RNA sequence: GCUACCUAAGAACAGCUAAAAGAGCACACCCGUCUAUGUAGCAAAAUAGUGGGAAGAUUUAUAGGUAGAGGCGACAAACCUA
RNA sequence: CUCGAUGUUGGAUCAGGACAUCCCGAUGGUGCAGCCGCUAUUAAAGGUUCGUUUGUUCAACGAUUAAAGUCCUACGUGAUCUGAGUUCAGACCGGAGUAAUCCAGGUCGGUUUCUAUCUACUUUCAAAUUCCUCCCUGUACGAAAGGACAAGAGAAAUAAGGCCUACUUCACAAAGCGCCUUCCCCCGUAAAUGAUAUCAUCUCAACUUAGUAUUAUACCCACACCCACCCAAGAACAGGGUUUGU
């Protein structure tokens, strides 16, 4: 069972009714536009109506580097390098201008966020705009791509080596020295992982959401 | 996104923009009352010791949803009338610029790729 | 910034004796039914709590003698048995802390 | 002389019984008011130019995005009408003001926490107590009988409303956050002066003018957002989708009224008057009312052809 | 401003707060009843409840063992958590602890609280008991209840 | 018994580079560049960081000598018990 | 007046006021065709930019703007800040002097304390200004060149007040770099009728019109449950909730 991440509300004091009525709109839009299962690291091709484009339609293919937001506003960022120029577009999943979302290559990566690809070699962000969709077998585990990227010379957009980021898909041994890695460890917070009161359990929330999703599919 | 002192990248093929120089092209004025330039705004550049107007065709600052964000601050050199100095733009430029064909018709004619 | 003039006792009395500065009367004091000493409605009785602590301390000293050292916590439940009592059927398999006194009335056997 | 509360002296057995007892009476009282038109309603006059009708009290559920048929994104605030009833009517003569007034209350609260005078008022009305009561200036032809329930469909999409509520309370704040003062530089020798007001007046007057901007309590005061468009109405849950943001925190109570801006004057000719009576309504309204420009969730994807 | 900030600021910072709470929780598991400042007991009570849930996962759950290893500074108590405390609450889904305010501390007049794991072997605390059902008010309500139940069955 | 200079006889100076050194990097140690803090202060001159030097005209313990019309001074009218 | 001390330039911060108006509004005249100007009357609600060198106030220069106003407020404001300059003790240059030292000169360096007793003040709650684009229109105007006004439509900037759906800093929330809302006027003159003075005359004549707001409306408004707990409320106090008091 894959529950799209935008369905799980963030912790807070929002009245549960607000999330229930928002889910009714997400499910009504999902039967008009098929929103497929995908993860950060998957290759997508998104088609959207554009008033000023040629043919009044635009297509963009890129790797998903971030999934964020909740509710109707949930978005995802696609990244690609076109003519040597890196480009990113933040798409709204439920924006009515979206005509199709095609999963060209379904896969997961070692990290839940690939923002550090902006600081990696361009090759890791380059994907052919006309690459053909690779078939996904039925009831198969989502492939996890264990690629570790090589980074450009510092400085980077962010301190990717810091513990708070918890990035596992970077070849730190090549780009950083041993003294530089020890300095980064000064920001480690070993007590954080054991702080039980920060844990956010969504098991019961997810179970109730699945019931609402199944009811909609019958009607 | 692009303000005074911001160093920009000329994405057209004009000789003025691609000749080597010891100082990088720099914004010295934005033709906006708030002084902050976005895609489609004109700016004044200090380039090879000269003053030349340019049109912003991309920047790294996030914009509205569904709009492209670039890894560099891209500009195109133009004349005071709005004519492009170069003849070809290979770098992709946003389709949103096509809302301004009335004034930027000629600049768009030399754009090969749109995003 | 220093005081430009001395403050009079008349002014000082108005500040010091203002109702805000005075001690407020408490309306949540009641008598404890068990012991008869005073207590606050939302707080445990001091007299009764001290009595419970004294017995708890005595039992804990006995637990120490049985353990006979640090890092010797038991892996089974414990039952306090006073003089004149023997382990029940439910007390089998539990460490028995024997107290050399009569079972306190308020302490109910389970 | 010692203070007491409702379940202070109640035993373990009586606390559940009392809770169930009072809860059921509240539900029964609210259900008895669902047929206002069958309980001797006041005269229902037609709308006339210059007429002012009553507003609502709603709870702020949160914010949500919606897109228009032209492709533009508009964020909206969801306002749920929760047990909104008319409470009191004051004639133009007794108001002490230029117009008559109609008192409205919203959201049920526990009777165990209200003053005796408030409880006896609600006892005579036959309704459970309300958290917030607001006063709406109305014209004589818009009077409604006390006890009449009010619903979200009182408003219609395309209308403009004003929303009044208490802003988020930020406590005691400095001039920078409170008034947008620039403060002082971070470095170049500033001595314990980075977020301070600076000069507060001139030396000549030897005083500080009343109203001078100074540090103090920020927010937690009544503010009104004017000219907010009603995009959508959910009649099942009684929710109003209003354009933009409204003052206050989520789950707060807001006062909803017809917009008083000059551009929106005399636009109530097609609005329910004096209010919407679902029981009287001949044809039940659909679950959702949409403005003509709103993209409905089930509509086909936008195409620019 | 501190809207929605659910955690207190105690000790010498975030780490020291956890260590302060961990020492209180370790003492609670050993002794099963301790007294400490009211605010500190209130903050720790949340962890004391979740620790039992990890104990219920079993000693074979590697994640549960790592959590217990961190929060219990005395290693003889880890067997107690999994084999004594967790089995005792096998039939409960919550409410493993009870917290009560006790008289202010003598030295610094600090607000004080006693916390204990329910079902312990220690002498029972003088719990606050509700008024008897035989009091004047409770008897008047019992009659009202009896009457209503009689009218409903009819 | 502080400090300036001197006398007697003592003590300390890791590691690396160069291997020649009033040489470089850099501890202990000596000094006090710049900023903040502090300003009845921890302190009648300090704290934190950052800095100069650190085998030498170096730093330093002990005892002794030079005394106000004076002493001493790599002259700052320095220093000779805040 | 003050030397038993009223701290001395420019800048930062925050501005109060005048109008002798720089911009925006309304009018008279013009050697005012139009577009731009010049001059005068009325108008102080609102606004009045960012940089290079210089300690600078100024000034010069670059790029803009509807405009980059003139003044007063202890040349406003150091118990709020700054110390580049000036203005102590060190030093150098030129010059003066026999020298010690000196210079409206230049140059490098050089300790800015204060725990607020009193006065005053700490939500003047809510009507907003301006530019540009399109259109009018290549129209009025004019030989041509050139080239409007009013009406209407849209899109912005700033200001004020809020808010967190998304984006972003972030993550039970607070924020901007994000989003939402923003509504009246203002008097100078131009004209009719018509006497003193049987024409005429806009009238400190009686009078009529442009021409005006009792600034509109909005907001706020019931209050011995309250020991205790919780909170989007908060320094304390107060406030909201507890029908969530194992
Ligand atoms: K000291
Ligand atoms: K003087
Ligand atoms: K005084
Ligand atoms: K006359
Ligand atoms: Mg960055
Ligand atoms: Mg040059
Ligand atoms: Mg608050
Ligand atoms: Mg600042
Ligand atoms: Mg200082
Ligand atoms: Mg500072
Ligand atoms: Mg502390
Ligand atoms: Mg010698
Ligand atoms: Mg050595
Ligand atoms: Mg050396
Ligand atoms: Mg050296
Ligand atoms: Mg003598
Ligand atoms: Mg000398
Ligand atoms: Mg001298
Ligand atoms: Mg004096
Ligand atoms: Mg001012
Ligand atoms: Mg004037
Ligand atoms: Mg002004
Ligand atoms: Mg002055
Ligand atoms: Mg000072
Ligand atoms: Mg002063
Ligand atoms: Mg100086
Ligand atoms: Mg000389
Ligand atoms: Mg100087
Ligand atoms: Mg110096
Ligand atoms: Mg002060
Ligand atoms: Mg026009
Ligand atoms: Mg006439
Ligand atoms: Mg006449
Ligand atoms: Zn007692």
């Amino acid at each position: 069972r894959f529950l799209s991440p935008e369905f799980i509300p963030r912790r807070g004091r929002t009245d549960p009714l607000k999330f229930q009525i928002e889910r009714k709109d997400m499910l009504e839009r999902r039967k008009v536009l098929h929103i497929p299962e995908f993860y950060v690291g998957s290759i997508l091709r998104v088609t959207t109506a554009d008033p000023y484009a040629s043919g009044k339609i635009s297509q963009f293919l890129g790797i998903c580097i971030q999934r964020s937001g909740r509710g109707l506003g949930a978005t995802f960022i696609l990244r690609n390098v076109i003519e040597g120029q890196g480009v990113e577009i933040c798409f709204e999943l439920y924006n009515p201008r979206v005509q199709e979302i095609q999963v060209v290559k379904l896969e997961k990566r070692l990290d839940d966020s690939l923002l550090y690809l902006r600081d990696a070699l361009p090759e890791y962000s380059t994907f052919d705009v006309n690459m053909k969709p690779v078939v996904q077998e039925p009831n198969q585990k989502v492939p996890v791509n264990e690629l570790k990227v090589k980074m450009k010379p510092k400085p980077w957009s962010k301190r990717w080596e810091r513990p708070n980021f918890n990035i596992k898909g970077i070849r730190f041994d090549l780009c950083l020295t041993e003294q530089q890695m020890k300095e980064a460890q000064k920001w480690n917070q070993p007590w954080l992982e054991f702080d039980m009161m920060r844990e956010y359990d969504t098991s019961k929330i997810e179970a109730a959401i699945w019931k609402e999703i199944e009811a909609s599919k019958r009607s | 996104a692009i303000q005074k002192m911001t160093r920009v990248r000329v994405v057209d093929n004009s000789a003025l923009g691609n000749s080597p120089y010891h100082r990088a092209p720099r914004c010295i004025h934005v033709y906006k009352k708030n002084g902050v330039g976005k895609v489609g705004d004109q700016i004044l550049l200090a380039i090879k010791g000269q003053k030349k107007k340019a049109l912003i065709v991309g920047h790294c600052m996030p914009g509205p949803r569904m709009t492209p964000r670039f890894d560099s601050n891209n500009v195109v050199l133009i004349e005071d009338n709005g004519n492009p100095v170069g003849t070809r733009i290979k770098t992709p430029i946003p389709t949103s610029l096509r809302k301004r064909e009335g004034e930027y018709s000629k600049v768009l004619a030399i754009a090969q790729n749109f995003v | 910034a220093a005081p430009k003039n001395r403050r009079t006792i008349e002014v000082n009395r108005c500040r010091r004796r203002n109702p805000q500065k005075l001690i407020k009367v408490k309306n949540n004091i009641d008598v404890c039914p068990e012991c008869g000493h005073l207590k606050q409605k939302h707080v445990l009785c001091a007299y009764c709590y001290e009595k419970v602590c004294k017995e708890t301390a005595e039992i804990r000293r006995q637990i120490g003698k049985q353990e006979g050292g640090p890092f010797k916590a038991p892996t089974i439940e414990t039952v306090v048995l006073y003089t004149g009592e023997t382990p029940s059927e439910q007390d089998q398999g539990k460490r028995i802390i024997e107290r050399d006194r009569k079972r306190p009335s308020w302490f109910t056997q389970n | 002389k010692s203070g007491t509360w409702w379940d202070e002296h109640l035993s373990e057995e009586n606390v559940p019984f009392i809770k169930q007892l009072v809860s059921d009476e509240d539900k029964a009282q609210l259900a008895s008011k669902l047929c206002p038109l069958k309980d001797e309603p006041w005269p229902i006059h037609p709308w006339e130019p210059g007429s002012f009708r009553v507003g609502l009290i709603a709870l702020k559920l949160g914010m949500m995005p919606l897109w228009t048929k032209d492709g533009q994104k508009h964020v909206v605030t969801l306002l749920q009408v929760q047990d909104c009833h008319v409470l009191k009517y004051t004639s133009k003569e007794n108001c002490n003001g230029k117009m008559a007034t109609l008192s409205v209350g919203g959201k049920t609260v526990s009777r165990f926490r209200k003053a005796t005078s408030i409880l006896e008022f609600y006892r005579e009305l036959g309704l459970p107590p309300k958290q917030t009561v607001k006063i709406f200036n109305i014209t004589d032809n818009a009077a409604i009988k006390p006890g009449t329930p009010l619903y979200a469909a009182h408003f219609r999409p395309g209308q403009y409303v004003d929303v009044t509520a208490k802003t988020i309370g930020k406590g005691f704040q400095g001039v920078m956050k409170r008034w947008g003062f620039k403060g002082q530089p971070a470095t170049h020798g500033q001595t314990k002066t980075h977020r301070r007001p600076g000069a507060v007046a001139t030396g000549d007057i030897g005083r500080v003018w009343p109203g001078t901007k100074m540090p103090g309590k920020m927010g937690n005061i009544y503010r009104t957002e004017y000219g907010l468009k009603v995009w959508r109405i959910n009649t099942k849950h009684n929710i109003i989708y209003v354009n933009g943001s409204v003052p206050g925190h989520k789950n707060c109570l807001v006062k909803v009224k017809d917009s008083k801006l000059p551009a929106y004057k005399d636009l109530g000719k097609n609005l329910p008057f004096p209010t919407y009576f679902p029981d009287g309504d001949e044809e039940e309204l659909p679950e959702d009312l949409y403005d003509e420009n709103v993209c409905q969730p089930g509509a086909p994807s936008i195409t620019f052809a | 401003i501190s809207h929605g900030r659910v955690f207190r600021r105690m000790g010498l910072g975030p780490e020291s707060r956890i260590h302060l709470l961990r020492n209180l929780l370790t003492g609670l598991v050993r002794h099963e009843r301790i007294e400490a400042p009211w605010a500190r007991v209130d903050e720790m009570r949340g962890y004391a409840e979740k620790l039992i849930d990890y104990g219920k996962l079993g000693d074979t759950n590697e994640r549960a063992m790592r959590m217990a290893d961190f929060w219990l500074t005395e290693k003889d108590l880890i067997p107690k958590l999994f084999q004594v405390l967790a089995p005792r609450y096998k039939d409960q889904t919550g409410g493993y602890t009870r917290m009560l305010q006790i008289p202010n501390r003598s030295l610094d007049r600090a607000k004080m609280a006693v916390i204990e794991y329910k079902g312990n072997c220690l002498p029972p605390l003088p719990l606050p008991r509700r008024d008897s059902h035989l009091t004047l008010l409770n008897q008047l309500l019992q009659g009202l209840r009896q009457d209503l139940r009689q009218s409903q069955e009819a």
